[PDB]
């Protein structure tokens, strides 16, 4: 069973407010499976730095904030982060909880960015090779 | 891998070929691969793209086979397409029936004369002289890219070291390109006597044709599985001196040109030969690329040695 | 400088006297 939307203007509050949606009943072709990445898929922020463009990186993935491990965050990913946060260019990456330890969950996923991506949500992610990261190695970024 | 039982590992999935990462690639994973192909036991698990870089997806990574799985995709893995590797990390295998042949010589830089040894089950061993024909030696020389024919030399009685032998009674028909298709005795690890070791010499890659003596004639060289000639462009007395030396003829007396002894045949393998006259082999002289000649057989080079 | 194909899995280490 498939839902077809003929078109909404985009200012609607709900998908149900989009007009003329079709629920089931038409013989879908071979171009199935549309998939969205929203801006809240992964949201960076900098916490605990002296300036907003400096701090520990925390990313909300889903509804949970998590730290990124210093092993899992490249220069290209920091460039993407600094652009997305509109913080300019990456000035430095700092390991060893230089800005203090995070709290709670640390994401065990590596960002394989090319460095031109507008958002980390578009960056490929790889599973962490076997290893417990601790908050003593949470990565920090300073942008320009 | 030069045979059905060695090489880079490729998997067919969803209609496309893809590779496996060498991360955690161990002998148990290779053993699962080797068993799935019916290739027996794994002898060596090669990483680091030993067989060259692949193309396409890397399908599997962090392989953790228990070694009892009948198929590589039954092993525990991170799952299809979940990988952090690149094709520089493609895994490969070598199993125990991967067989290779060589001639080993202690006394000559001559790659085509020596004791006949085969690699099997992880080790080199001698071939038994029993029932070996000159046809079989010809097969060996072709398979090694040495020549069409060769001779079995008598073994040197002066060697006291016993070598492992793998096979004897090797009989090839006319036709086969590799010794493996030739019926023989079963694999048996025995100590060879020095007299049973097969030493062969393939004939020389160089011959003189149609000259009045065995040390005069048109220069022919064996390459690519055929005889071919040498162009007389730059052909000089130092080239003829080199030619004379590989045949064990004495000093070059004359370098002849313009196919004085008749035109040769097949490819003109070498053009613009520029030896210094002190090379061990005509193959060691600077020349144009092998088999690229603008010359005709009218320009076939000839020599007259002492 | 800074152009590498490696991952951190390939980080070099040493042990000297
Ligand atoms: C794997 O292959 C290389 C190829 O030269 C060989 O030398 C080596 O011994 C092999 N590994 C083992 C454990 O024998
Ligand atoms: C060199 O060639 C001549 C005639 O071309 C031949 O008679 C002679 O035997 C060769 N030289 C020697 C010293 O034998
Ligand atoms: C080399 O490293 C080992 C552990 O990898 C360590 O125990 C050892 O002390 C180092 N070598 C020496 C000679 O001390």
């Amino acid at each position: 069973t498939w839902l077809f939307l003929s078109s909404c203007n985009g200012n609607e509050t709900s998908l149900w407010d989009c007009k003329n949606w079709q629920w089931g009943g038409l013989t879908c072709d071979h171009y199935e499976e549309a998939k969205i990445t929203c801006s809240a898929h992964r949201e960076p922020r900098l916490v605990g730095g002296d300036i907003p463009c400096s701090g520990r990186v925390e990313v909300k993935h889903g509804d949970t904030w998590g730290s990124i491990c210093d092993s899992d965050f490249s220069l290209e990913a920091a460039s993407v982060l600094c652009r997305e946060l509109q913080c300019g260019t990456v000035v430095s990456i700092l390991g060893g909880a230089h800005f203090g330890e995070g709290n709670g969950q640390i994401w065990a996923e590596e960002f394989q960015c090319e460095g031109h991506e507008s958002h980390l949500s578009l960056c490929p992610v790889a599973p962490r090779p076997e290893g417990t990261c601790s908050h003593s190695r949470d990565v920090g970024v300073v942008c320009s | 891998g030069g045979g059905r039982c060695a090489g880079r590992v490729e998997i067919y999935h969803e209609g496309s070929w893809g590779t496996i990462c060498d991360d955690s690639w161990d002998l148990s994973d290779a053993h699962v691969v080797c068993r799935q192909l019916g290739c027996g036991e794994a002898i060596n698990a090669t990483g680091s793209a030993h067989f060259g870089e692949g193309t396409g997806p890397i399908w599997l990574d962090e392989m953790k086979c228990n070694g009892k799985e009948s198929r590589i995709w039954q092993c525990h893995s991170h799952g299809w397409g979940q990988q952090n590797c690149r094709h520089k990390e493609d895994a490969g295998v070598i199993c125990s029936e991967f067989m290779s042949l060589r001639l080993t010589s202690e006394a000559s830089r001559e790659a085509c004369a020596g004791r006949l040894e085969v690699f099997y089950n992880g080790a080199w061993g001698t071939v038994g002289k029993s029932s070996m024909s000159e046809t079989t030696v010809g097969v060996v020389c072709r398979q090694l890219g040495c020549a069409d024919k060769g001779k079995i030399n008598p073994a040197s009685l002066d060697k006291a070291m016993s070598i492992p032998m793998w096979v004897d009674n090797v009989q090839c028909p006319k036709g086969p390109d590799t010794l493996w298709q030739c019926p023989s005795s079963p694999w048996e690890k025995r100590l060879a006597s020095p007299s049973e070791e097969t030493w062969i010499t393939c004939d020389n890659k160089i011959r003189l044709q149609e000259g009045p003596t065995s040390c005069s004639g048109r220069v022919e060289i064996w390459h690519g599985g055929s005889w071919g000639t040498v162009c007389d462009d730059s052909w000089d007395l130092d080239d003829a001196q080199v030619v004379c030396q590989q045949l064990g003829c004495g000093p070059a007396l004359k370098a002849f040109k313009e196919a004085e002894f008749g035109q040769g045949t097949g490819p003109i393998w070498l053009n613009e030969v520029k030896c210094k006259g002190n090379e061990s082999s005509l193959w060691d002289c600077p020349a144009r690329r092998w088999g690229h000649s603008e010359c005709g057989h009218k320009e076939d080079a000839a020599v007259n040695c002492t």
